[PDB]
RNA sequence: UUGUAUUAUUUAUAUAAUAGGUGUAUUAUAUUUAAAUUUUAAAUUUGUUGUUUUAUAUUUAGAUACAUAUUUAUAGAUUAAUAUAUUUAAAUAAUAUUUUAAAAUUUAUUGAACUGUAAUGUUACAGUUGUAUGUACCAAAUAAAUAUAGUAAGAUUAUUUUAGUUGAAUUAAUAAAUAAAUAUUUAUUUUUCUUUGUAAAUAUUAUGAACAAUUUAAUUAACUAAAAUGUUUGAAUAUUUAUUUUUAUAUUUUUAGUAGGUAAAUGAAAAGUAUAAAUGGAUAUAACUUAAUAUUUAAUAUUUGUUUAAUGAAAAGUAUUUUAUAUUGUAUAGUAUUAUUAUAGUGUAUAGUUUUUUAAAAAUAUAGUUAAAUAAAGUAUGAAUUAAUAUCAAAAUUUUAAUAAAAAUUAAAAAAUUAAAAUAGGGCAAGUCCUACUCUCCUUUACAAAGAGAACAUUAUAUGUAAUUGUAUGUUUGAUUGGGGCAAUACUAUAUUUAUUUAUAUAGCAUAAGAACUAUAUUCUUUGAAAUUAUAAAAGGAGCAGGUUAACAAGCAUGUGUUUCAUCGUCUCGUUGUAAAGCAGAUUU
């Protein structure tokens, strides 16, 4: 059904759009998207952190770990296993890189 | 007696967004209609379609044309018209061909153009493993293609473009030519192209160009969206900022315009141009010829490729005895001829490459021009009687199946498909285009497309799907040079056979068809009823111009000739034939009345007056 | 054989048969294949009509269609009320704009199809050409072709 | 019943003086100062209707997702696996899920008094079925059952409300920020003159357009009042060129007062939730599926008992034969009736063996040209279909979304009785024609699959296999289970070759023990030609759909001869139109 309103003058009998003041469907949909994908490049303006094992999501995180898990308890440094699921390249030189 | 009154007995189809909404986008092609436009991401948007009728009037570098010059580009495609202007304006840019209107020049000279502007203006320096433009195609024979094309353009206007394909070292060879030789352009397949940026061998610094030259397949899941991913690497380093402003603009050639492509372009690119002709969109050119031959039985197929071969002059070499047969069955037979010898069976030259090709003047809007030579990485340096011609198979093995039947048979064949190793592959592709084979047994990897001189495709799978159909189509009829393509089809192909058929014969888009007899019969209701409309309208028009009725039956002649009666629930048609239930109980429940009484009386009088009793 | 399947609504594409009716570019000589009526309408056929705000005495019929623009609204050269009621039930009839002449009959409206627009309409107001009554015109098109200049070229 | 066993629970429509006149009296509808307004509701219809269906009325029957978690009390993850476990919560609870209705099918059973055969009214044969039919719906009948009730439909019980968007979203299928819309619950005080509905969790989500053109541009309202909207002069008249006459104010929606929480959809009792016990409205509410009742049709149809010429069984009735007149028993059928109507076996011929109103007419049924009888109203009795409806819809005109007594304008429509189908009501998207597809049906060489059987192994009944056959039966035009791209020999380096830049190989790599979870960095452990046919095969009344403004047409005929289509020509010749605004068949209700 429609959702009648409790009117407060009879400009509100006219009124057909419950808030004028607000973009149609499609302009709401264009705003949105465009807010969006400027936010996104705020987001990446700076360049795509190398983050660290334990900063991974938990579907890489464990394999990450098991991964070089041999290299964590003998400790010596210059061991490094190519993972699969690890971070992508990004293809640019970045400030944490 | 089961129901006495219909609306529509038939189904409607399921789909709401278009014809094909549950066919995949890589198998359908999408209405270009206004009306589908509009709801589509990338259609509305921006569409360019003025254009400039001259090189002259397009400012090039006098390096450009020169290149055009000897490449033999005078008048400029309406493609070309479009398309060039936009991108040197320096927009994300959508080319939309139908498969040989010059997209392959349309977004490269710009492109060049682009790229000589940067380096001589605003000097932007060149780096060892930073290239200015990178280009992906799928086939290795497109990129050599393109290589070829982009190597013209490079010695002549100062520029260097690399290629790399399979081989035996790739990972070596790949490594060292990027050592040696630093480059501008780069012709790659997305999935090396990510290779390299993965394991840093290539970086995006001064990347300011991307070119796709098959866009449909690139951007679809045939092939696992690797053009999608470097494009999402590319818009990355576009918003990097702490890097000098790099302004990388993306074009993308695509002879089918399809729900995936339209989505990721709409999606991911908002201020994305389209260069598109709606009215020659997805349809083959004026100057191909069809016949769609219906075989009994699949064996007969092998029989009309051989007539069809031997009507357009492959005559085979008759075999007489074991030793004939065996060496043909073992070593190949090329075939050997000379313009000169040919003739006898440069203006001079160029008019006998007219005459051997079949072209013809390409009409345009108010200007004409002559197909120019084809641009392969594999000159014609073999001329022979036999027409060119192509046969594309369902598979590998039917590919390799006819060749062998062939070469069995009597004929000259070469065979093309990705399995072959790579020096076989390179061999056959070279005979084929020099001309010592003048048949060529392949499967889609040579329908994607190629620029080669073939006179006819013979399908000898006719194709489930407008796509691969119109690739292959339009592998043959060029810019205006004749083109014929005879698909042999069996039962099975019947529903697309005779869709495609139909379509080509009354001149409108494969925008929708598949082989599916429900699918291609079932219409959707919101056309039905359009469609119902206008039939109503027109048998009105009809009744008022011809026919004049009285009073007593004009009530009946405007509700059964005159009036849209609305269905009750189209979704449930097919169950309660799209007329109210209730209207349908009350009619049901009169006519058993009259059922029942007629039922008494018969029994009445098949048992002698009294059903009971009798 | 080898059957087939085509749906007719992929072939409606192609129905018309001329660029005068792919492209309207001139009058539909009840040839017209697509039509575009109101959303809610399902009878099929436009409608010319008028408002009648009191009796004959206050109000001629012919100024019921005075909300309408064109000749409509200037007095009609000849009246066909007094004398006799005709057949065809014409009562008003105005200067020929040309070839073409407009009629107002007292009747609920004659579903007729213009050669022009090529939709059935069904309104008082007949605009013929050339005395020709088997080519009937409706009032809107007959106000664009007065106003356009096409009075002879129809 | 050694507690009306106990405890709770539920409960009937037999029944009837009700009033002798508040409104009008030339026609529009409750509130009496006269006017104005007024002329169904629900579902269906997403092209939102004028489509579709239901409702006589009274009373009653009638449909289930737990709106809430107080001390004993203690709750991670994670790998394919081994394994690893640097490292923050919590109210352990389950049972449910509208309602009516599928052509149903399944199990078990009966019926040959009807009907259809064979036998000579009776006997025998029956639902993978006997001979069109098998006891007044033949996909029979009886008994049991709640099938994917879903991608049929309908119904669905609680007024006075208190907060966001009203046509978006849409990419199948390898390393890509994000579907949107609606609803529910919930979250964030970031600075700039003003203003601004952003986000998360959760539930649901086919209401469905064909062309052309253009485009990197075009049904809602608290009351009272207020209130701003709305027929001559580039001609005419005239004579042989001259004349004529070419702003306002005001009327219906830019406001207050008063009511009154707040910007609209999750019922209310302190009286069995009883200590309460003589004056508790505990008024706490389903217009259409149930049951009963009262009406309309209805002053109705129907009924109407003044005249008889003639069977002696039995199945069949059981209607109280007072004592009807060896043992046992005498009268009063069937079709739902005291009905169309003799049940006839035998058998006989003069028993008068005894219930059919009414004072006309229409209509209806019977009854000396050519190829006149019978059935009335009225007295009396008294059904049936039907029924949304205000005391009702004269008529015309005009119009609105399909008949539109729906709307508006105009106009003027008396009451009763009888007759008359003119309109509406009384099921109907149908008829013909052309195309297309499918079904039924036929056939066999392929597919599945029966059952049955032959043969085989082991020693007249079986077990184990079963390539034949049947083809009863179900199928037999969605091929992306494809194609492409990927090709050990990283790294630094060298050499040769090259279809005018490909191709190929190789030199370098062992070993090393004190600082204790550890630092984006590396392409090295080794795939280079699957020489199609799967998909059972095929032929020509009914069903659905389209078109009816057809289809075809750089043609036709056998290189040549020839315009297309049509206007009702002519005995080859030729006029006219046209190049589509042209040409098949149909054009009926
Ligand atoms: N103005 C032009 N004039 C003549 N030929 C052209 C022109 N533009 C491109 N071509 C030629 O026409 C052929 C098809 O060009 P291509 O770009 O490969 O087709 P596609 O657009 O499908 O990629 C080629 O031989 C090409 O050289
Ligand atoms: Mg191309
Ligand atoms: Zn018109």
């Amino acid at each position: 059904l429609v959702k009648r309103h409790k009117i407060t003058n009879n400009q509100m009998l006219l009124m057909r759009r419950r808030e004028p003041y607000k973009p149609t469907m499609k302009d709401r949909q264009e705003i949105a998207d465009r807010a969006k994908l400027e936010e996104f490049e705020r987001k990446n303006a700076d360049g795509l952190m190398f983050v660290p094992e334990k900063a991974l999501p938990p579907w890489q995180k464990s394999l990450a770990h098991n991964a070089k898990a041999l290299g964590s308890r003998i400790n010596f440094r210059g061991f490094r296993v190519r993972v699969a699921d690890g971070q992508d390249e990004p293809g640019f030189p970045t400030p944490f890189r | 007696v089961p129901q006495q009154l219909k609306a529509y007995g038939g189904t409607f189809s399921r789909s709401v967004g278009e014809r094909s909404n549950h066919l995949v986008s890589d198998v359908v092609l999408q209405s270009l209609s206004p009306s589908s436009t509009h709801n589509s991401p990338l259609l509305s948007k921006n569409i360019k379609t003025k254009t400039v009728t001259s090189f002259e009037d397009m400012p090039l570098y006098p390096e450009l044309r020169s290149a055009l010059r000897q490449l033999r580009i005078t008048t400029p495609s309406p493609i070309q018209q479009s398309a060039v202007e936009v991108i040197m304006q320096r927009k994300d840019t959508v080319v939309a061909a139908p498969h040989g209107e010059g997209k392959t020049l349309a977004y490269l000279l710009p492109l060049y153009q682009n790229m000589i502007k940067d380096r001589d203006v605003y000097k932007i320096p060149l780096r060892e493993r930073r290239p200015r433009m990178i280009l992906l195609a799928p086939t290795r024979e497109l990129i050599a293609q393109l290589h070829h094309v982009c190597s013209v353009l490079g010695e002549a206007t100062g520029l260097h473009a690399i290629s790399f394909t399979s081989r035996k070292r790739a990972n070596h060879r790949l490594s060292r030519l990027l050592k040696q030789q630093l480059v501008d352009v780069m012709i790659m397949d997305p999935k090396i192209v990510l290779r390299l940026i993965r394991a840093r061998r290539v970086f995006l610094d001064d990347l300011r160009y991307v070119a796709v030259d098959e866009a449909d397949g690139m951007l679809s899941s045939q092939h696992d969206h690797d053009a999608v991913h470097l494009l999402m690497k590319v818009q990355k380093r576009v918003m990097f900022k702490h890097l000098w402003p790099v302004q990388t603009q993306t074009v993308f050639a695509t002879a089918f315009i399809t729900r995936k492509l339209e989505f990721v372009v709409g999606k991911k690119y908002p201020d994305a141009v389209t260069c598109i002709r709606r009215q020659r969109m997805h349809r083959p050119p004026g100057t191909l010829r069809h016949r769609f031959l219906p075989v009994e039985r699949e064996r007969e197929k092998m029989d009309t490729l051989q007539h069809l071969l031997k009507k357009h002059g492959n005559r085979p070499r008759e075999i007489l005895t074991d030793i004939e047969e065996e060496q043909a069955y073992s070593k190949p037979h090329y075939l050997s001829g000379s313009l000169e010898e040919l003739v006898e069976l440069d203006e001079m030259k160029e008019r006998v490459r007219h005459a051997l090709e079949g072209v013809r003047p390409v009409h345009w809007g108010h200007l004409t021009t002559v197909a120019a030579p084809f641009t392969c990485h594999v000159p014609r340096t073999v001329f022979a009687d036999g027409k060119r011609c192509i046969i594309f198979t369902r598979g590998i093995d039917c590919a390799t199946a006819v060749y062998h039947r062939l070469r069995g048979c009597g004929y000259t064949c070469s065979l093309l498909h990705a399995a072959l190793p790579a020096a076989v592959r390179r061999r056959m592709f070279a005979d084929f285009a020099s001309g010592r084979t003048n048949i060529l047994c392949s499967t889609d990897v040579a329908a994607r497309g190629l620029d080669l001189h073939v006179d006819f495709v013979v399908n000898f799978d006719m194709p489930t799907n407008a796509l691969t159909y119109l690739s292959r189509a339009g592998r043959t009829a060029r810019q205006g040079r004749l083109g014929q393509v005879y698909s042999l089809y069996t039962k099975r192909q019947g529903v697309i056979v005779s869709a495609v058929r139909a379509f080509l014969q009354k001149q409108l888009p494969l925008e929708g068809i598949s082989n599916w007899k429900r699918h291609m019969m079932e219409p959707r209701y919101a056309e039905w009823r359009t469609h119902k409309l206008n039939a109503i309208a027109r048998s009105y028009v009809s009744l008022i111009t011809q026919k004049t009725i009285p009073a007593h039956l004009e009530r009946t002649y405007l509700r059964h000739n005159a009036t849209w009666r609305p269905l009750f629930h189209p979704q449930t048609t097919g169950v309660h034939g799209g007329v109210p239930p209730r209207q349908q109980q009350r009619v049901m429940d009169a006519i058993t009345w009259k059922a029942v009484c007629f039922r008494r009386g018969l029994l009445a009088r098949r048992k002698g007056g009294r059903a009971k009793f009798g | 054989n080898i059957k087939g399947g085509v749906g007719s609504f992929l072939m409606r594409r192609a129905a018309p048969k001329s660029i005068r009716q792919k492209y309207q570019t001139g009058p539909q000589f009840y040839k017209r294949k697509f039509f575009q009526f109101q959303k809610g309408h399902h009878r099929l056929h436009r409608r010319i009509s008028g408002v009648q705000t009191g009796s004959p005495t206050h109000q001629r019929e012919y100024e019921r269609f005075h909300h309408l623009p064109g000749d409509v609204r200037t007095r009609p050269q000849f009246d066909f009320t007094f004398g006799e009621t005709r057949a065809d039930r014409v009562m008003f009839a105005w200067r020929k704009r040309g070839d073409l002449q407009l009629y107002q009959m007292s009747g609920r409206g004659e579903t007729f199809v213009c050669y022009r627009c090529g939709y059935p309409v069904r309104s008082q107001l007949v605009a013929v050409k050339a005395d020709n009554w088997d080519y009937r015109m409706c009032y809107r098109c007959y106000t664009n072709t007065v106003h356009r200049g096409m009075e002879n070229d129809t």
